[PDB]
C-alpha cells in the first residue's frame, strides 16, 4: 500500500492499511456467528433427505413460503409514509455493498 | 448438472423441492432453479465454507464505478480529457445519456422482448437492469458524475480527465453516503435503533472492520417486503403515462428495452416519488409478482424470491433465528406462546412452529421480516441490529467517509450537506417538480412536491484549485 | 452427529451440535483480529525486501531477541513461589490445546 | 528446499535474517531455520491466510488419547478387553511402563545420542519427546489411565474394554481440566485478572466458541520464560542424582535415551517439584539455552526461542502490540514515555522503540512478556486477557466440561474435586514423598514436601454401575 494516496482505490485495497484487503472487492465475507452446516463445514441443511437440523426436520423453502409469505394481492397495504423511492434507493445501496457470484 | 435445467441435486446445484398441493407448480418433479454460492475456498476439507463478496463493503458508489480494475477502465470514457464516464452511443433519452450496452454471452434483457433486440446494459454492477426503476437510478448517477466533471473541468482548467474523474467519482460517493445515512437509514432502522447503533460519528477507526457480514447479505433483503407488484410510470404532470402505466413487475425483470423505447427515466422516477411503497405486514410479507413470477420470462420457470432468500441462507450455513437474536442481545423465543409475544402475533408464531418446530431452525429473512416493525421504522429489533450493526462498520472503518478529517474541507462539506436526490434528479432530467425532502417519506402529488427552482443546487466554489 | 452421546469424540467433533467442527481437529484457528500480512493476503512483514510495516522497517526477530532478550545466565532469578512443575504444567497443557502443523 | 538446511527464502521457508555483528551467527548472510505453518487454504489468491489447529482445543487429555482415529486407536492396547493404552514392549521403569516408540522418518531423538539407539516416544501428541520433563508428564497420565481403567474392571466385571476405555480417558480428562482451572491459572492470571477472565461457571452455553484463537498459539508461549537452563534430577532423598543431577537443556531436547537409559520418570518429576522455576524480570526474559542453542543435537546450528516466537506471530499474519491492547480494552502507548509509562520501565521501552520504531508494531510474544507481571500471576495485563478469554471459552463451550450437567454424577463430581497431581504422582511412580499443594507454589525440599501417605486416593466408589 501506498505511504499516502489521495482517492479510493477501484478494488477497496488499502483503505485499511493495516489490513490491505479489509472492505476489497473478490474476498470472502467475515462471519459474525460460527457456519451452520449439515456436515458441520460444507453442505447446506436440507441437502440430505431424512437429516434434521437440530432435532427437527429441515421444512422446505417453498412451503414456507407457501404458507406463511404468500398472500392475495387486493389486501395489499400502500405504505402511507414510504414512497417507492425507499424501495429502489435500498436495492441500489444493496449493490453498492455485496454480490455474492455463482458458477454460470 | 445443469443447474437451470435440470432439477438432480449435484455441485453446484442445490434445487429447491416442490411440496404437496403447491398453488402453482401442480408437478412434484420440477423444482425452483438453485446454483451454490461460489466457495471462497474450493473444495478444502479443511475450512469451514465460506461466500465471496464480488464488491468493494464501502459506500463508494462502485455500483457506479465497478469494483475491478478492467471494468472500472471500460466504464470511463477515455477519448479526451474530460474524466466523463462512457455513454450509450446508439441511444439517447430525449436528448440524455443512457448507460453504455453490454456485451454478454446470453443476455437475458434480450429474452424480454425478442423484437426489440435492446440487450443489457454495462455499469458498475451487474445487475444494472434487473428492474428498469434500478436501470434508472444507476442512468442518474451516471449522468451527475458527468454533470461534475463538466463543472469542475470550468472551476479548474489545468485539472487532467483522470483528475476531473477522481474529483467527480469522490463527490458521487458522498452523496451516495449522504442519502443513505442522513435520508435512508433512519426510515429503515427508525429513531431508536438509529441512535443506538448509529451514534454521531466521531472519527476513522483503523480497528473496525468494514467487510460485510456474510448474514447481512440475507438480512438487508428485508427490502423484498416492500416491491410493489408494478412498474408505475408518470408523465410531466404526473398522471398515469399512457398506454401502459402499471405494468406487472414480471415482465419488466431485465426489460432494458422499456427504458430505451418506452420513455426513458423520467416517467419511472416520477413513478418512484408519486406512489407508495408496499407496507410490509405480517400475514402481507412479499407479492406473488417476486413470489410467484420472478424473472419468468428471461427463464424456464418463475422463481420465488422469499423462498429463495431462505434457500440461500441454508447455503451460506447461517445459524437460524435464536441464534441471531443471541447475537443481538435479544431474548430467544423457545416455545410457540414465547415466540407469540415477541411477534405479538399468535398466529404468526403458530405458522412457523408448524414450519421449522423450533425458533432456533427459523431462517434469518423469514425470523427477520416477521418481528413487527420498529416505531417510525420498517424493520423489526432482529433486522434493526444486523443492519445498524453493518452500516456503523461501513461508517467508522471507512477511511474515505466524507466527514473523515482531511478528505473534505470545512467548506466543502458545508456544500455537500446541501445535496439530495431530489434536487440530483432536478440536475440530471427532464423532471422540473420533486419530492419534497425526505424523498423517502414523500409519495403523494401535488401535496408532497415543489418545484426544482426552490431547491438550491450544489455548490463546487470550495473546490477551486486557484 | 448423534441424538445423543456420553463420551467425547477423538476428533472432537460434535461437542458444539449446531457448528460440529468447533473444537474439533485439523480445521483453522479463529481469528479475534484481522491477519496482518504484507500484500494483505499472504506474505510475511520481513518477507520483501525494503517493504516497512506502517511506517518502519521491519525488525529483525533475532535482532530483538539479541538487544532485549538476550541477559547473562548467572543473573537468572529463582522464583522462589512457583516450581519448575508450573512451567512444566503450562507446556503439557499447551499440548492439549494447539499444534500448527508445518511441511515436512 | 528443505528449510532446515538452506537459507533460501522460497515456499515453504521463511528464514530468520541474520542482524549484522550477531554475537554468534558471523556470516550475516545465513539464518536461523523457519517453516512457514501450514496454511488452511493452501495457493488462494481469496482467502487471507489462517493456520491450522491440529489437535482437538478442548481441555480433554487429546496430549494423551490423540486428536485423529487412526492414531486414537494405534495408542490402545487391542490385544484385550481391559481397554489400555499400549505401553512399551522393550522396556520398562522399575517395572512400571513406559510410552511405546514411534515410527518416524528422521527420527531427530536417535541424533541426541547416536550410540543409544532410543527413538522417539509415541503420543496422543506428536511433540512428547521434545524434553524429559514433558515425556515424565506424558507418562505419567498414561499410567493413571491404566490404573484407572484396571481399577474400574474390578469396581464394574462386566464392563467391556470400549467402556473402560472411555470411562478412564473421561477421569483423565477431567483431571487436566481441575489441575488447570483449579491450581494453574490462578497462579498464571493472578486472583484479579481470575475473577474478571473465569468468574464462577454456570452453565455448558452453546454459543461460546471454544476454537483456539490464532493469536493464543503464540501469546500462550510466555511459558518460554519460565524455562530453566538445566534439566534437574534428584534422588529418592530428594538430593542431586549423580553423576548428572544439572544437565544443560541443549542436550535434553528430543533426549528420549535419557528417560530409558538414565533412571526413568522419578528423577526428572522430583526435579521438577523440588526446584524454582525461572521468574520472567523485564532484563531476565529467556535463558541463552534456548535463545542461542535450541534443539542444537538436533539442527545445523541452535535455534533461538525467542525469535522464532516473533517470526511465527508474522508468518500468522499476527497484529502488532497496540491493536491487541485495544483488542483487550487496555490503554495503547503511543509514544517511548507512555510505553515507559506501561511498562513501570522506560529502560526497557527505549530499547523496544530501537528495535520496533512504534509500538504499533511490537510482536505480541515480545509486547506480551515485557508488561510487568500482575500480583501473584506471571503475565501482564495483556497476556492475561488473551489467555484469560481463551480458557473461558474452552470452558464454557465445552460440553463435556466435568462440571456441565449430565457428565459426571454428583456424587463423581465431589469424588473428582478431591484429585490433585501430586497424589496422581503417588499413585504411579516410585516416589512417596510429594509437593504439598499447591504443586505449582510449592518448590523446596524438605519445606514444602509431605509423605504420599498423607493424602486420600481418589474414591471410586460412584463409578460402580448398580
Ligand atoms: C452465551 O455466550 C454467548 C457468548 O458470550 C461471550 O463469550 C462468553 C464466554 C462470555 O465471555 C460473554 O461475556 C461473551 O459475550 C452470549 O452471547 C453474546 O451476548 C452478548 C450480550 O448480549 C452479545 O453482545 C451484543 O452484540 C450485539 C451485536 O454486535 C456484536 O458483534 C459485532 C460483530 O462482531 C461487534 O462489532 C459488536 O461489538 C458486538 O460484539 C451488540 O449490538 C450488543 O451491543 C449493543 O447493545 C448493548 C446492550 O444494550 C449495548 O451495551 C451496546 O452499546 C450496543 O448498543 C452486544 O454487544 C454477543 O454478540 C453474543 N455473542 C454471541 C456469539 O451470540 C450469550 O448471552 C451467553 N448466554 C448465556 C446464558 O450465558
Ligand atoms: C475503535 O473500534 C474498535 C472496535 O469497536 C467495535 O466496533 C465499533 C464500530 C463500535 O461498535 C464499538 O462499540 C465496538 O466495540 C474498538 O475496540 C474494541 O473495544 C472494545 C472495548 O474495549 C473491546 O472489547 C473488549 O474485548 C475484550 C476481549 O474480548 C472480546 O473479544 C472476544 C473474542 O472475540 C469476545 O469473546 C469478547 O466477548 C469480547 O468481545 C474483553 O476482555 C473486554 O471485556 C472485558 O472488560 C470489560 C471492561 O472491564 C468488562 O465489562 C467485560 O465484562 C470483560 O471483563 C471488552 O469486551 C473490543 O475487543 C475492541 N475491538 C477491537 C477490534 O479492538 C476501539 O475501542 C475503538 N476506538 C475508538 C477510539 O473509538
Ligand atoms: C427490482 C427489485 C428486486 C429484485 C428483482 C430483487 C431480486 C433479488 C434476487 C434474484 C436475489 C438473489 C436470490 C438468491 O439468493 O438466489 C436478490 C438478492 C439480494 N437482494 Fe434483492 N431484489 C430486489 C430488490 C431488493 C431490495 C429493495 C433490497 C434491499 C432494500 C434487496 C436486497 C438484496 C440483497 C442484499 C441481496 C443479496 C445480494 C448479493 O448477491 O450479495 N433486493 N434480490
Ligand atoms: C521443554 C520446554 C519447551 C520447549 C523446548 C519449547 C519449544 C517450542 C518450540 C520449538 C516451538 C515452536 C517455535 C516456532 O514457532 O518455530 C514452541 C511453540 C509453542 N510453545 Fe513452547 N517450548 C517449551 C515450553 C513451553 C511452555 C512452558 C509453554 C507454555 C506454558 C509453551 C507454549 C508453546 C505454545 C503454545 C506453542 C505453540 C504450539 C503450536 O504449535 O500451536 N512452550 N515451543
Ligand atoms: C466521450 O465524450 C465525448 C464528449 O462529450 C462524446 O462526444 C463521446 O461520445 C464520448 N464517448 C463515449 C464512448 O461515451
Ligand atoms: C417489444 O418491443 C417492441 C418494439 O420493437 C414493441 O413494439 C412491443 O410492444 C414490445 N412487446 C411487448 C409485448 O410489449
Ligand atoms: C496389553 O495388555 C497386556 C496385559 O496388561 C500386556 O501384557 C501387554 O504387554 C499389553 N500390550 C501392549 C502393546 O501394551
Ligand atoms: C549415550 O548413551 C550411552 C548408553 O547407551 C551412554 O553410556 C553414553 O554416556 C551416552 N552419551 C553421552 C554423550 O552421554
Ligand atoms: C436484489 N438485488
Ligand atoms: C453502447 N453504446
Ligand atoms: C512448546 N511446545
Ligand atoms: C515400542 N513398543
Ligand atoms: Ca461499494
Ligand atoms: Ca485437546
Ligand atoms: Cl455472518
Ligand atoms: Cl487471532
Amino acid at each position: 500500500c501506498p505511504e499516502q494516496d489521495k482517492y479510493r482505490t477501484i478494488t477497496g485495497m488499502c483503505n485499511n492499511r493495516r489490513s490491505p484487503t479489509l472492505g476489497a472487492s473478490n474476498r470472502a465475507f467475515v462471519r459474525w456467528l460460527p457456519a451452520e452446516y449439515e456436515d458441520g463445514f460444507s453442505l447446506p441443511y436440507g441437502w440430505t433427505p431424512g437429516v434434521k437440523r437440530n432435532g427437527f426436520p429441515v421444512a422446505l423453502a417453498r412451503a414456507v413460503s407457501n404458507e406463511i409469505v404468500r398472500f392475495p394481492t387486493d389486501q395489499l397495504t400502500p405504505d402511507q409514509e414510504r414512497s417507492l423511492m425507499f424501495m429502489q434507493w435500498g436495492q441500489l445501496l444493496d449493490h453498492d455493498l455485496d454480490f455474492t457470484p455463482e458458477p454460470a | 448438472v445443469n443447474c437451470e435445467t435440470s432439477c438432480v441435486q449435484q455441485p453446484p446445484c442445490f434445487p429447491l423441492k416442490i411440496p404437496p398441493n403447491d398453488p402453482r407448480i401442480k408437478n412434484q418433479a420440477d423444482c425452483i432453479p438453485f446454483f451454490r454460492s461460489c466457495p471462497a475456498c474450493p473444495g478444502s476439507n479443511i475450512t469451514i465454507r465460506n461466500q465471496i463478496n464480488a464488491l468493494t463493503s464501502f459506500v463508494d458508489a462502485s455500483m457506479v464505478y465497478g469494483s475491478e480494475e478492467p471494468l472500472a477502465r471500460n466504464l470511463r470514457n477515455m477519448s479526451n480529457q474530460l474524466g466523463l464516464l462512457a455513454v450509450n452511443q446508439r441511444f439517447q433519452d430525449n436528448g440524455r445519456a443512457l448507460l453504455p450496452f453490454d456485451n454478454l454471452h446470453d443476455d437475458p434483457c434480450l429474452l424480454t422482448n425478442r423484437s426489440a433486440r435492446i440487450p443489457c446494459f454495462l455499469a458498475g454492477d451487474t445487475r444494472s437492469s434487473e428492474m428498469p426503476e434500478l436501470t434508472s437510478m444507476h442512468t442518474l448517477l451516471l449522468r451527475e458524475h458527468n454533470r461534475l466533471a463538466t463543472e469542475l473541468k470550468s472551476l479548474n482548467p489545468r485539472w487532467d480527465g483522470e483528475r476531473l474523474y477522481q474529483e467527480a467519482r469522490k463527490i458521487v460517493g458522498a452523496m451516495v453516503q449522504i442519502i443513505t445515512y442522513r435520508d435512508y437509514l433512519p426510515l429503515v432502522l427508525g429513531p431508536t435503533a438509529m441512535r443506538k447503533y448509529l451514534p454521531t460519528y466521531r472519527s476513522y477507526n483503523d480497528s473496525v472492520d468494514p467487510r460485510i457480514a456474510n448474514v447481512f447479505t440475507n438480512a438487508f433483503r428485508y427490502g423484498h417486503t416492500l416491491i410493489q407488484p408494478f412498474m408505475f410510470r408518470l408523465d410531466n404532470r404526473y398522471q398515469p403515462m399512457e398506454p401502459n402505466p402499471r405494468v406487472p413487475l414480471s415482465r419488466v425483470f431485465f426489460a432494458s428495452w422499456r427504458v430505451v423505447l418506452e420513455g426513458g427515466i423520467d416517467p419511472i422516477l416520477r413513478g418512484l416519488m408519486a406512489t407508495p411503497a408496499k407496507l410490509n405486514r405480517q400475514n402481507q410479507i412479499a407479492v406473488d409478482e417476486i413470489r410467484e413470477r420472478l424473472f419468468e420470462q428471461v427463464m424456464r420457470i418463475g422463481l420465488d424470491l422469499p423462498a429463495l432468500n431462505m434457500q440461500r441462507s441454508r447455503d451460506h450455513g447461517l445459524p437460524g433465528y435464536n441464534a441471531w437474536r443471541r447475537f443481538c442481545g435479544l431474548p430467544q423465543p423457545e416455545t410457540v406462546g414465547q415466540l407469540g409475544t415477541v411477534l405479538r402475533n399468535l398466529k404468526l408464531a403458530r405458522k412457523l412452529m408448524e414450519q421449522y418446530g423450533t425458533p432456533n431452525n427459523i431462517d434469518i429473512w423469514m425470523g427477520g421480516v416477521s418481528e413487527p416493525l420498529k416505531r417510525k421504522g420498517r424493520v423489526g429489533p432482529l433486522l434493526a441490529c444486523i443492519i445498524g450493526t453493518q452500516f456503523r462498520k461501513l461508517r467508522d472503518g471507512d477511511r474515505f467517509w466524507w466527514e473523515n478529517e482531511g478528505v473534505f474541507s470545512m467548506q466543502q462539506r458545508q456544500a455537500l450537506a446541501q445535496i439530495s436526490l431530489p434536487r440530483i434528479i432536478c440536475d440530471n432530467t427532464g423532471i422540473t417538480t420533486v419530492s419534497k425532502n425526505n424523498i423517502f417519506m414523500s409519495n403523494s402529488y401535488p401535496r408532497d412536491f415543489v418545484n426544482c427552482s426552490t431547491l438550491p443546487a450544489l455548490n463546487l466554489a470550495s473546490w477551486r484549485e486557484a
